[PDB]
């Protein structure tokens, strides 16, 4: 959220960009959230290629189907909110939801 | 709720389909696959599975139901209903002065659920009504 | 110009603009409003959410007439109701006024 | 004889274990609805059902939901299946409806709510309005599986019977689902 800390997103796609891989092998990449956390954060993210920026909530089926998550390489969870939660238990908030609703989610091919 | 829930599952959705006004399990995999409601065109099939009993509330001032509801009792006027309109009564939404002596100006009305067939009737009385619906009103 | 759900058995409408539906104190004085549903809200900016969809929802349930439809207006603070309209800007015959219901003029 | 009480959380398999949460009919979770925050409690009851699925996901799950952003949390967990009797009752929703439907109706959404109640049966000497309520009030909604002599005819008919002989009233039935006040064309048949 507004209230919500950094991350440091940089060394999450720097060793994708190694060279001793194929260029052809890269991947691209896609961060979903709430577009005032994006907005704040933006700042040190505006200077690499193949970064896409979608608001909203990564707990919504129809963003997901949108980035098309079941033809993806990969996907990571990240909550910026595991600092403001006081209660232990309750910091993997976001990172448990949305693991069970991906994992619950339905695919038609 | 919790009890009613637990001694009888179809309890909830009953109760979702009586207020919320038929809450099928289709939308709610809609809603929870788009997280909202969006637009869609029309479809000729959304015309015939419709035809369900409204909840509402009817008089017995005037009417049909005047004649019955002067001194009558609550068992007759049930009955006859129920022969006639498809009705079906499950309480009588009463003026809290009525059952009194005294004609006052108050308005609000209490509800008595499931009275019996003897019960008196006062003419001011209004009733709970189930009825059928028709498709070329509008 | 969806009027019926996937089941067929409720009413909507198309999406409308905020300020398409929103009437003010003058459009209210001439709009004429009989027969209609009053939603008084109270809240400010700190304010939590209601959910409001199902206050609507049985309203438009199709085994009733579209005749026998009711025009629904709601009365708050705009702070709030700028808040929430992320979630009721798609429903029709919604009315939205600023101001407080405990005020007399905007109640009339 | 009804009633045992353990210490334990929710989140602790362990005592999970310990009430044979594997052997039970199913279970309630309860919320506090006066809480300052909502969204808190929301939250925690959605890891404590978390939690209840993680130990054993074919549980029957009966909690309270205090708005319907956060009820649309809980369909996304695998485990929670509606099929099986996965019940949100949304505290929010559900008081809305009733509000609407007493809009609809006035006085309707305190005869759905005595419904609901376990209620007993009360009279009162003097001739007041409190008499007629409670003589009304102490009528609850129940089910049962119909007789096989009621097959054969329309649920009118069954309705007329039921209030005539046994005294009692019919608002719905199954036909071979849930029809409520079915009209004359339908007609009962056995396992009603
Ligand atoms: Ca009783
Ligand atoms: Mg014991």
């Amino acid at each position: 959220d507004v209230s919500s800390a950094l991350i440091g997103l940089r060394n999450l796609v720097m060793p994708l960009r190694a060279s001793n891989f194929h260029y052809h092998e890269l991947k691209h990449i896609v961060f979903v959230g709430s577009i005032e956390y994006l907005k704040r954060e933006w700042e040190t993210l505006h200077n690499f290629p193949k970064v896409s920026i979608l608001p909203g909530t990564p707990l919504s089926r129809a963003d997901l189907r949108a980035v098309n998550i079941n033809l993806c390489d990969m996907c990571v969870i990240l909550s910026a909110n595991q600092n403001n939660i006081d209660d232990t238990s309750l910091q993997d908030k976001e990172c448990i939801l949305a693991s069970l609703n991906i994992k619950s989610m339905q695919f038609d091919d | 709720l919790m009890s009613a829930t637990y001694f009888n599952d179809n309890i909830l959705t009953l109760i979702r389909t009586l207020v919320t006004g038929g809450a099928t399990p289709e939308l709610e995999a809609l809603i929870a696959e788009e997280n909202a409601l969006r637009g869609g065109y029309s479809t000729p099939q959304t015309l015939a599975n419709r035809d369900r009993c409204r909840v509402a509330q009817l008089a017995l001032l005037d009417g049909p139901f005047a004649d019955l509801g002067d001194g009558g009792c609550y068992g007759d006027l049930f009955c006859k209903a129920l022969k006639t309109y498809n009705m079906l009564c499950f309480g009588i939404y009463r003026l809290r002065d009525a059952h009194l002596s005294t004609p006052s100006q108050c308005t609000k009305r209490y509800v008595i659920t499931n009275p019996p067939y003897e019960f008196e009737l006062v003419p001011t009385d209004l009733i709970f009504c189930l009825m059928q619906f028709d498709h070329n009103a509008g | 110009v969806k009027k019926y759900d996937s089941t067929g058995m409720f009413h909507w409408c198309a999406p409308k603009e905020i300020e398409k539906v929103i009437l003010t104190r003058s459009e209210a004085a001439m709009t004429v409003l009989s027969g209609h549903v009053v939603v008084c809200i109270f809240g400010d900016v700190s304010s939590a959410l209601i959910g409001l969809r199902n206050l609507v929802m049985p309203l438009r349930a199709s085994n009733f007439h579209y005749h026998e439809l009711k025009h629904i207006v709601f009365v708050g603070s705009i702070e709030y109701l700028k808040r929430e309209w992320e979630t009721l800007h798609n429903f029709p015959k919604v009315s939205i006024l600023p101001g407080t219901p405990l005020s007399r003029a905007d109640l009339r | 004889t009804q009633v045992e009480f353990y210490q334990g959380s929710v989140l602790n398999p362990h005592d999970l274990a310990r009430v044979k949460i594997e052997s039970a009919d199913a279970c309630l979770i309860l919320a506090n609805k006066y809480c300052a925050d909502p969204d808190a409690e929301d939250a925690s009851n959605i890891m404590r059902v978390i939690s209840i699925k993680n130990y054993h996901p074919k549980i029957r799950i009966i909690t309270q939901m205090l708005q319907y952003h956060n009820k649309a949390h809980l369909l996304n967990i695998p485990s929670w299946n509606w099929k099986e009797g996965d019940d949100a009752i949304c505290l929010a929703e559900l008081k809305l409806g009733f509000i609407a439907q007493s809009c609809l109706a006035q006085g309707l959404s305190t005869m759905l709510a005595n419904l609901f109640s376990m209620r007993s049966f009360i009279k009162i000497e003097e001739d007041t309005w409190q008499k007629y309520y409670l003589e009304g009030v102490s009528n609850e909604m129940y089910t049962e599986y119909l007789s096989s002599a009621f097959v054969g005819l329309s649920f009118p008919t069954v309705c007329e019977l039921c209030f005539v002989k046994l005294k009692l009233l019919m608002i719905a039935i199954e036909y071979k689902r849930i029809l409520i006040n079915p009209g004359n064309h339908l007609k009962i048949q056995e396992g009603t």
